[PDB]
RNA sequence: UCUUUACUUAUUCAAUGAAGCGGAGCUGGAAUUCAUUUUCCACGUUCUAGCAUUCAAGGUCCCAUUCGGGGCUGAUCCGGG
RNA sequence: AAAACAUAGCAUUGCGAUGGUCAGAAAGUGAUGUUGACGCAAUGUGAUUUCUGCCCAGUGCUCUGAAUGUCAAAGUGAAGA
RNA sequence: CGUGGGUUAGUCGAUCCUAAGAGAUGGGGAAGCUCCGUUUCAAAGGCCUGAUUUUAUGCAGGCCACCAUCGAAAGGGAAUC
């Protein structure tokens, strides 16, 4: 899966 | 089409096995056989060398 | 007069090579530690047509020694190499067709191809379909192999210069007649703008040394000095002799 | 000597100071170049424009050529105290920009047009 | 002062001392860019007789040009 | 211990990916590093004429230490000390003399008692003449690892030369003992050093190549 | 004056992500201790279209043990050509 | 619009990269060349079949051919303030 | 001819991508207008993650380093009836 999607999930968990 | 693979769940894009949506079943079978047999023959190669020593 | 056809070629505008469909330059691996001191094994993954070229190419994959990755080379396929075959390249590789050995490390009489002129040039001699070089001698003091080239020239090269064992594939290509203008058309479509060719005597004087006259004819000797200048070198340049060769050309 | 695992030398990372100017780039900041009174130039009151007020609940304005759809929405809310559903725009053949602004169902285009005072 | 000695030395361009410095320096300059700032004069005596002073605002550039 | 196992890698040709080794020897350095290294080489591979080659000999660490000991007693007045001295407006000062033009003039007048010449002046012609001149005028001179060191002696960044014209009677014998040492290595060897060409040193690999032809 | 030939730093050509050059060792092997070591040769990969990456596991020493961290070795030394 | 050009076929010439042919005012510059003699470059003749004679004096091209004819600048010798 | 009206898009195009090609920079030529060359004989960058909760930059770590840019309304291409 693309980096932009991976980064989105990572922000979602950082909250 | 390539970008449609982004919209669909992982079960559409894979199968449940080593190398799922990448290599076919018979290709995976050859990889396993070859890995097993060559790694064994390597043990024999070393022992035959270690005897001659 | 005007600038003749043979002088227009150097500007390289409509006369450049037609390279869209080519696979990449055929070349040996870069000469590195592994090849100088041992051997490295690669796999022949594909054997593939290159546009413009007679001989097929072989895509050989080797592991990188210093980084976890694969490195596809593009070799010119020797006759007999097959997909899946392992290829061994280096000082210590064995004497089998497809392997890449330094010329010091092969006996007199070995047939090789894609031989380097200087060590690490990555291949130079005997690359066209059906050609090869013969090793004819070693000079281990001077570190110099002697070799016979396709032309029949003998040549002394460094013993560190590498070659591939065997003959370039696709041989016997030029035995089949082309038959039709069209076949030559398609041949040159994938090479460069060299065809068809108007004869100089069919032109006017402005266009060629041979042009003009109330009959088509050359009118002065067609043999031209090596010291002639651009615009004059048309015909037979620096010819030692001329006329039909009654005999064999071999030394 | 220090260990170098690559054979490549790259330019060292070095401190980069932010500007700390001895005098302001310009004296006074420019006032807002596209305030609400600039974004909306005037209503369009052709008979066909007026049909859209009466029926479609659409106001039709001339609008600054520099104005995008975000700025038009914001200007209309501000100047007329109304809620915008969507904005469609075009550049007319005379080189001015026309905006077709549909209001939400809570507001009536004919009332609001009567207030701003073109019927 | 030194500058008198420097003046007289620089006249002996085929002396062994000056042949050697000429060889080392010509090589070094050929390695740098065709125009490059010089940190200071290589001929400080020569520079000062042509008007240079060692003040902030005087600058030396070295340049090569093709002969012939 | 029982879970843990010894799995040694084979880093021979064609085996495991090589490990990260120290490649310092192979680094493609910036051009300026290359220039400064190759300049040091070239100036020793070439035959170096005596007037330059004499600068290769320098005052040994113990004597240099003892010299700087002495000269540090006669440091010139700093900017603060001057500001003080001018409010009072004072006695005769004893200070190390510096400035290439100044010192060259002092040597010509036979006022200098000891001259120190930096070994690393660039351009060299600023000082190639000094040994000869000091020799001609009968002035003790030492070539010293300096420029920057002589700078520190004189509250400058660099200095090129430094000299003593007067010492205090305290340190007259110190100077004299030091001059005797210094004369041994420089002025007294001057006429021999004048004849000997420097340079012609081969690099590491060419030396080995020369040594393997010597025994044969 | 000519021919042949040394040197390497200028100059020239070529290559690479400037990765393993040169000299010594260690280790064996053969040879040969012809008392004695002088040398010489190698110095981890060849049935097979698999796999090879995380400062390396191991070994060892420090740390303050703990979730860990660091060094040395593993992978000889020397010259930074 | 042809009987001309092209053409397949035939033959000759040059060249092994420090190269041939060709480009650029120059260049740390270019085309052939992502090339390497079964190739690139330069010419002639013009499918197949059959054949392709004699002349190297001339002009040209070419030659590890003889040398002491001719023979620039620099250099060398003599005369001369 | 005179006077007005008329072209509404997240989904159609452009915009993005690369093609033959064009073209800055590093450099080198050229009296110079400029020419070469396009990854080179350059010290050529910009991501990830945690935090810290001092703040969205230094710090903590890591990670990889190719070489600007322009060039298709018929090529490639997220989504409407
Ligand atoms: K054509
Ligand atoms: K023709
Ligand atoms: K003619
Ligand atoms: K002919
Ligand atoms: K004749
Ligand atoms: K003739
Ligand atoms: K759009
Ligand atoms: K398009
Ligand atoms: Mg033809
Ligand atoms: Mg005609
Ligand atoms: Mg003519
Ligand atoms: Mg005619
Ligand atoms: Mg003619
Ligand atoms: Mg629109
Ligand atoms: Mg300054
Ligand atoms: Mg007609
Ligand atoms: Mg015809
Ligand atoms: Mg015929
Ligand atoms: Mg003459
Ligand atoms: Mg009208
Ligand atoms: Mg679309
Ligand atoms: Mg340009
Ligand atoms: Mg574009
Ligand atoms: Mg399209």
């Amino acid at each position: 899966m693309r980096a932009r999607w991976r980064k989105k999930r990572t922000r979602r968990l950082k909250r | 089409r390539p970008r449609q693979y982004a919209t669909v769940s992982k079960t559409h894009k894979t199968v449940s096995r080593a190398y799922g949506g990448s290599r076919c079943a018979n290709c995976v079978k050859e990889r396993i056989i070859r890995a097993f047999l060559i790694e064994e023959q390597k043990i024999v190669k070393k022992v035959v060398k270690e005897q001659t020593e | 007069g005007r600038v003749i056809r043979n002088q227009r070629k150097g500007a390289g505008s409509i006369f450049t090579s037609h390279t869209r469909l080519r696979q990449g330059a055929a070349k040996l691996r870069t000469l590195d530690y592994a090849e100088r001191h041992g051997y490295i094994r690669g796999i022949v993954k594909q054997i593939v047509h290159d546009s413009g070229r007679g001989a097929p190419l072989a895509k050989v994959v080797f592991r990188d020694p210093y980084k976890y990755r694969l490195r596809e080379e593009i070799f010119i396929a020797n006759e007999g190499v097959h997909t899946g075959q392992f290829i061994y390249a280096g000082k210590k590789a064995s004497l089998n067709v497809g392997n890449v050995l330094p010329l010091g490390s092969v006996p007199e009489g070995t047939i090789v191809s894609n031989v380097e002129e200087k060590p690490g040039d990555r291949g130079a001699l005997a690359r066209a379909s059906g050609n090869y070089v013969i090793i004819i001698g070693h000079n281990p003091d001077e570190n110099k192999t002697r070799v016979r080239l396709p032309s029949g020239a003998k040549k002394v090269i460094s013993s560190d210069a590498r070659g591939v064992i065997g003959v370039i594939a696709g041989g016997g290509r030029v035995d089949k007649p082309l038959l039709k203008a069209g076949r030559a058309f398609h041949k040159y479509r994938l090479k460069r703008n060299s065809w068809p060719k108007t004869r100089g005597v069919a032109m006017n004087p402005v266009d060629h040394p041979h042009g003009g006259g109330n009959h088509q004819h050359i009118g002065k000797a067609s043999t031209i000095s090596r010291g002639a200048v651009s615009g004059q070198k048309a015909g037979l340049i620096a010819a030692r002799r001329t006329g039909l060769l009654r005999g064999s050309q071999k030394t | 000597l220090k260990v170098r695992t690559s054979a490549t030398f790259r330019l060292p990372k070095t401190l980069k100071l932010a500007r700390a100017p001895k005098y302001a780039s310009k004296a006074v900041p420019h006032y807002n170049r596209l305030d609400s009174y600039k974004v909306i130039e005037q209503p369009i009151t052709s008979e066909t424009a007026m049909k859209k007020v009466e029926d479609g609940n659409i106001l039709v304005f001339q609008v600054s050529m520099k104005a995008n759809k975000y700025q038009i929405k914001k200007a209309v809310k501000e100047l007329y105290e109304v809620d915008v559903l969507k904005v469609n725009t075009l550049v007319r053949p005379n080189g001015t920009k026309k905006a077709y602004v549909r209001l939400t169902a809570d507001y009536d285009a004919l009332d609001i047009a009567n207030r701003i005072g073109y019927i | 002062g030194a500058y008198k000695y420097l003046e007289e030395l620089q006249r002996k361009k085929q002396s062994d001392v000056l042949r050697f410095l000429q060889r080392v320096r010509v090589w070094e300059y050929r390695q740098k860019n065709v125009i490059h700032r010089a940190a200071r004069p290589t001929r400080p005596d020569k520079a000062r007789r042509l008007g240079y002073k060692a003040k902030q605002g005087f600058v030396i550039y070295r340049v090569r040009v093709r002969r012939g | 211990n029982p879970l843990t196992h010894s799995t040694p890698k084979n880093f021979g040709i064609g085996q495991a990916v090589q490990p990260k080794r120290n490649l310092s020897r192979y680094v493609k350095w910036p051009e300026y590093v290359r220039v400064q290294r190759q300049k040091k080489i070239l100036s020793i591979r070439l035959k170096v004429p005596p007037t330059i080659a004499q600068f290769q000999y320098t005052l040994d660490r113990n004597t240099a230490a003892e010299t700087f000991k002495l000269f540090n007693k006669y440091r010139p007045e700093t900017a603060a000390e001057k500001k003080e001295r001018l409010t009072k407006e004072s006695p005769k000062p004893y200070a190390v003399k510096y400035g290439l033009n100044h010192v060259v003039a002092l040597i010509e007048n036979k006022k200098a008692k000891l001259v120190l010449i930096a070994n690393d002046v660039d351009p060299i012609e600023l000082v190639v003449f000094l040994p000869a001149l000091c020799k001609k005028m009968g002035v003790p001179y030492a070539i010293v690892k300096g420029k920057a060191r002589l700078g520190t002696l004189v509250n400058q960044k660099t200095s090129a030369v430094a000299a003593l014209t007067e010492v205090r009677a305290e340190d007259e014998a110190a100077l004299a003992k030091l001059v005797s040492t210094i004369d041994a290595n420089f002025a007294d060897k001057y006429d021999e050093v004048k004849k000997h060409w420097g340079g012609g040193i081969l690099g590491n690999k060419a030396q080995a190549k020369m040594d393997k032809r010597a025994k044969n």
